[PDB]
């Protein structure tokens, strides 16, 4: 994650191109949020507005919508 | 002969915008009516000459829409009628009226309040309504148990600023597991009374049973709904408990999830669940921050059993003259003794005392004694069966009072009760006599005394 | 040439509102019209000058919507449409009115069906156990164990309520099939609604649950626990029997629904079950069925007790059968049936009914004296009539004799096993139960002497 | 019904169920059957399984003979 976006000029000249997704798996509790909090915290101040995000599972079936073909939409 | 209207805007010039007849027009007003004092949404009179001689009432009747919120604006609303069509509407002078402070009350509104609305006319007028005694000193032999509850609830909200310095995060929810009939809702109403008087609170309870169920709307919006109920007594600083009972129902559930963390940030509301399969019941809930407390409701040993007797059994019930007449007229000192000699015949090892043959896998056959299978349910079963062997007792015999002999009968009736029908068990207590024995159990039988109108059942996992 | 419309409030100065056509109005009225009289709701009718000049009736045709909420202040009323929206109306006078008591009006409640004009907002009117204990054969033990847990308490009530005896709410009937065990639900449900100085009967089954006909199904569970409380707020007792409820078990609703007559005590709930493992328990805890009774097969004494409701001296019995017993009837048909009935419970090998090979190796033979049941005694019965008949119309002299029962017994029995459909899992649960080993094949006996044959039986 | 005009005609028919048993959803039927009680109009049923068949339209009162036809 971090490397790929500090030094996409070095990527760049290896012609590598950067991973779009990174999946964390294994037993818990194993804090996963934090850890990808923390990669997408230590990766949001670069300089020299990296935002931040996250959604859970848990909302997915359950609706105030309707079927979430919709929501995955809009998110992204 | 004059016709009526709606009042959408007032002006400055005395000429007033008014809904009548399926299109829209501007009036002026009669010197009779006052401008300033008319209000939004209030139902107007025009005369023949089109201009406004009466301010009249709200209209009552029209249909009815759910609405979820209130928009940027706060003189407007979006909501949803039953044909999942969402639209806005302004809001009337009454609704949003600020004389309205903090279940049917003049308050303000809040999503999921049914607005009663004229649709082309884009108004929403009015609200329409749908529309623990107990404390520990009640509950026997689980003193262990309030011990560790009262420690997950009432300590943290005793203490706050002790919590606060060991920089210890109060839990959210209690978990109440364990056998069938061991313990019920009892104990969540009973530390919700105990917690209740600090001072110098209200309750809560919805069951399982109702989810699937209509005449609500199925899966769909009221889950959130006993949270708003909940949200009213927890940002006023006195404590409302949510318990839920019968969660092994409930193994849609993602909504639950994010409601529970919906509460976290709030300290002022504890939600309670109440399983008796402990195995079905989602980890995700289970996991801190949710339900951290998982406080075990395990079935009563023998003394346990003495304790709750003394609960259904008290001075209050007509007791046989006999009884009484070989501990010298002392009544509690003749309910003691009756209380212990029931209990010590319940939990005895005797042939006539077996309830199940457990053949395991390696061929190993294992005797169950009703004595590890008893239960809260069973021993009120027992007490109100000799109850009712004392009132026929009555009836023939002539003499009142409840003697040991129809405590004992009503015993070894009530487990040959379950001896027919072992539905007081559970796969629950499988895994427990399987993992304690280290074997899996391929064969499960009833026992009968062969003196009863019970006999053997196999049983089925 | 004149119009109508629908008065909807009446003012003080004569002046009347009216819904009608377009842009809905108040109209000045003619003196020959009250306005103290008008009621809400009557259609009225006017001239072209937009006086009303007469009041009628009350529309009688329209859209119908099932009442949601009898609300607070005046009773206007919420209710619903199917294409389930919801909508306010006033009520016309004859709703509120305080003259009807509990294909006549009595007072409103939730789930009636109500005659509404939608856009006018106004709703207008509203649309709509013989046998005794001394019958039922060879039940003693559970006939006074039902009575017990329901006559006792509500004739007794005061002698609970010295004991702090809450009376019990439902009963579960239980056991195999053959009984039939209706009779028994009937039979206190009747011996119950004559407790004056009739009180009560109904029944409801199982079976239809899927089913729809009138309206769709999902809500059928609340309407019939209205009717029940009905009798409720009557002080006459009411007894709500589900048949075969090992069937229903979605479940949710009964189980409040229960609750809700919990606080009445003036109902009881019967339920039965051929299969009592399939229940789920959570119905059979305390207050909710606490009376479990078991409807079991049943024993030689208590298949006498049945065979003698069905033979009763009012039959044609043989005149050889009486002369051996000196004429006497009762003392004949008596003894025909301690006759037939211990034909019925040898374990001679002709009675052999099941080879029951268990997972130990072993195998068992079950006879057909743990296989009895009311239904094969009254079979019995009905095929000894129907040789009696044969016997008549042949030989000519009239009568039934002993040999008719006993060759009914022996087809029977052949019929039995041949087609064994009288068996359930209930069954092999105690003979699994009684052996201590579970049952991996079971198959009939045939004597060989018949045309039925050994069929394999595989239960669930 | 249909059944019901021939009754009083005093000329009856008898209802055929072939291939009863791929029937058993079930519920009406009984109740129809138990309709023509007071009525004689006979019902005739045949299964090549008699496996399936649930044994509530078999309790007396309902299809009260049972022939094998072997």
């Amino acid at each position: 994650v971090e490397l790929p976006f500090l030094h996409k000029e070095l990527y760049r000249e290896y012609s590598l191109r950067p991973p779009k997704g990174v999946l964390l798996y294994g037993p818990p509790g194993c804090g996963k949020t934090l850890i990808a909090k923390a990669v997408a915290n230590s990766l949001a101040k670069k300089m020299a507005k990296s935002y931040f995000l996250n959604i859970k599972g848990p909302e997915l079936l359950n609706k105030f919508v309707g079927e979430t073909e919709r929501h995955i939409r809009l998110i992204f | 002969p004059s016709g009526y209207g709606v009042l959408l805007a007032t002006h400055d010039d005395d000429t007033v915008d008014v809904f009548t007849s399926g299109r829209k027009m501007r009036l002026t007003c009669s010197p009779n009516i006052d401008a300033a004092s008319l209000k939004k949404g209030q139902t107007v009179r025009l005369n023949e000459a089109l201009t406004v001689v009466e301010a009249g009432t709200f209209e009552a009747v029209g249909e009815i829409s759910t609405l979820r919120e209130i928009l940027a604006d706060g003189h407007r609303a979006l909501v949803v009628g039953h044909a999942d069509e969402e639209r806005v509407v302004w809001l009337a002078d009454p609704l949003i009226a600020e004389d309205l402070p903090d279940d049917t009350r003049p308050r303000k509104l809040r999503p999921g309040d049914s607005l009663l609305v004229d649709t082309k006319a884009g108004y929403a007028f009015e609200r329409i309504p749908k529309a623990p005694d107990v404390s520990y000193a009640d509950i026997g032999g689980l003193s262990r148990q309030i011990e560790q509850i009262r420690d997950a609830v009432e300590l943290p909200f005793l203490h706050k600023e002790l919590y606060r310095e060991y920089s210890l995060r109060p839990p959210k929810g209690v978990l109440l597991y364990g056998p069938p009939g061991c313990g019920k809702t009892l104990i969540a109403k009973a530390v919700a009374n105990s917690l209740a008087k600090k001072m110098a609170s209200y309750f809560l309870n919805i069951k399982g049973p109702e989810l699937l169920n209509k005449f609500v709307g199925e899966t769909e919006r009221h889950i959130r709904l006993i949270f708003q109920r909940a949200r009213e007594k927890a940002s006023e600083g006195t404590p409302v408990i949510v318990f839920f009972d019968e969660m092994d129902s409930i193994f849609v559930v993602p909504q639950l999830l994010s409601e529970i963390d919906g509460v976290e940030g709030l300290e002022n509301v504890i939600v309670i669940g109440a399983s008796n399969r402990e195995d079905m019941i989602d980890p995700a809930i289970l996991r801190p921050g949710r339900l951290d407390v998982k406080i075990k409701i395990e079935r009563p040993d023998a003394e346990a059993a003495q304790d709750i007797y003394s609960k259904y059994l008290t001075e209050f019930l007509p007791v046989h003259a006999d009884d009484l007449a070989e501990f010298d007229g002392d009544r509690s000192a003749c309910i003691k003794a009756m209380i212990e000699k029931v209990v010590d015949r319940m939990y005895a090892e005797i042939d006539d005392n077996r309830f199940l043959e457990v053949t395991y896998a390696n061929g190993d056959k294992e005797v169950m004694y009703f004595k590890d299978f008893n239960s809260g349910a069973m021993i009120q079963n027992v007490v109100d069966r000799a109850k009712k062997n004392a009132i026929k007792s009555v009836l023939e015999t002539g003499q009142p009072g409840l003697r040991i002999q129809h405590l004992l009968d009503s015993i070894v009736d009530e487990f040959a009760e379950n001896e027919d029908l072992p539905n007081t068990t559970n796969p629950d207590d499988w895994a427990r006599i399987s993992g304690k024995k280290g074997e899996r159990i391929v064969y499960i039988r009833t026992l009968v005394t062969g003196k009863s109108s019970s006999a053997s059942r196999a049983i089925d996992t």
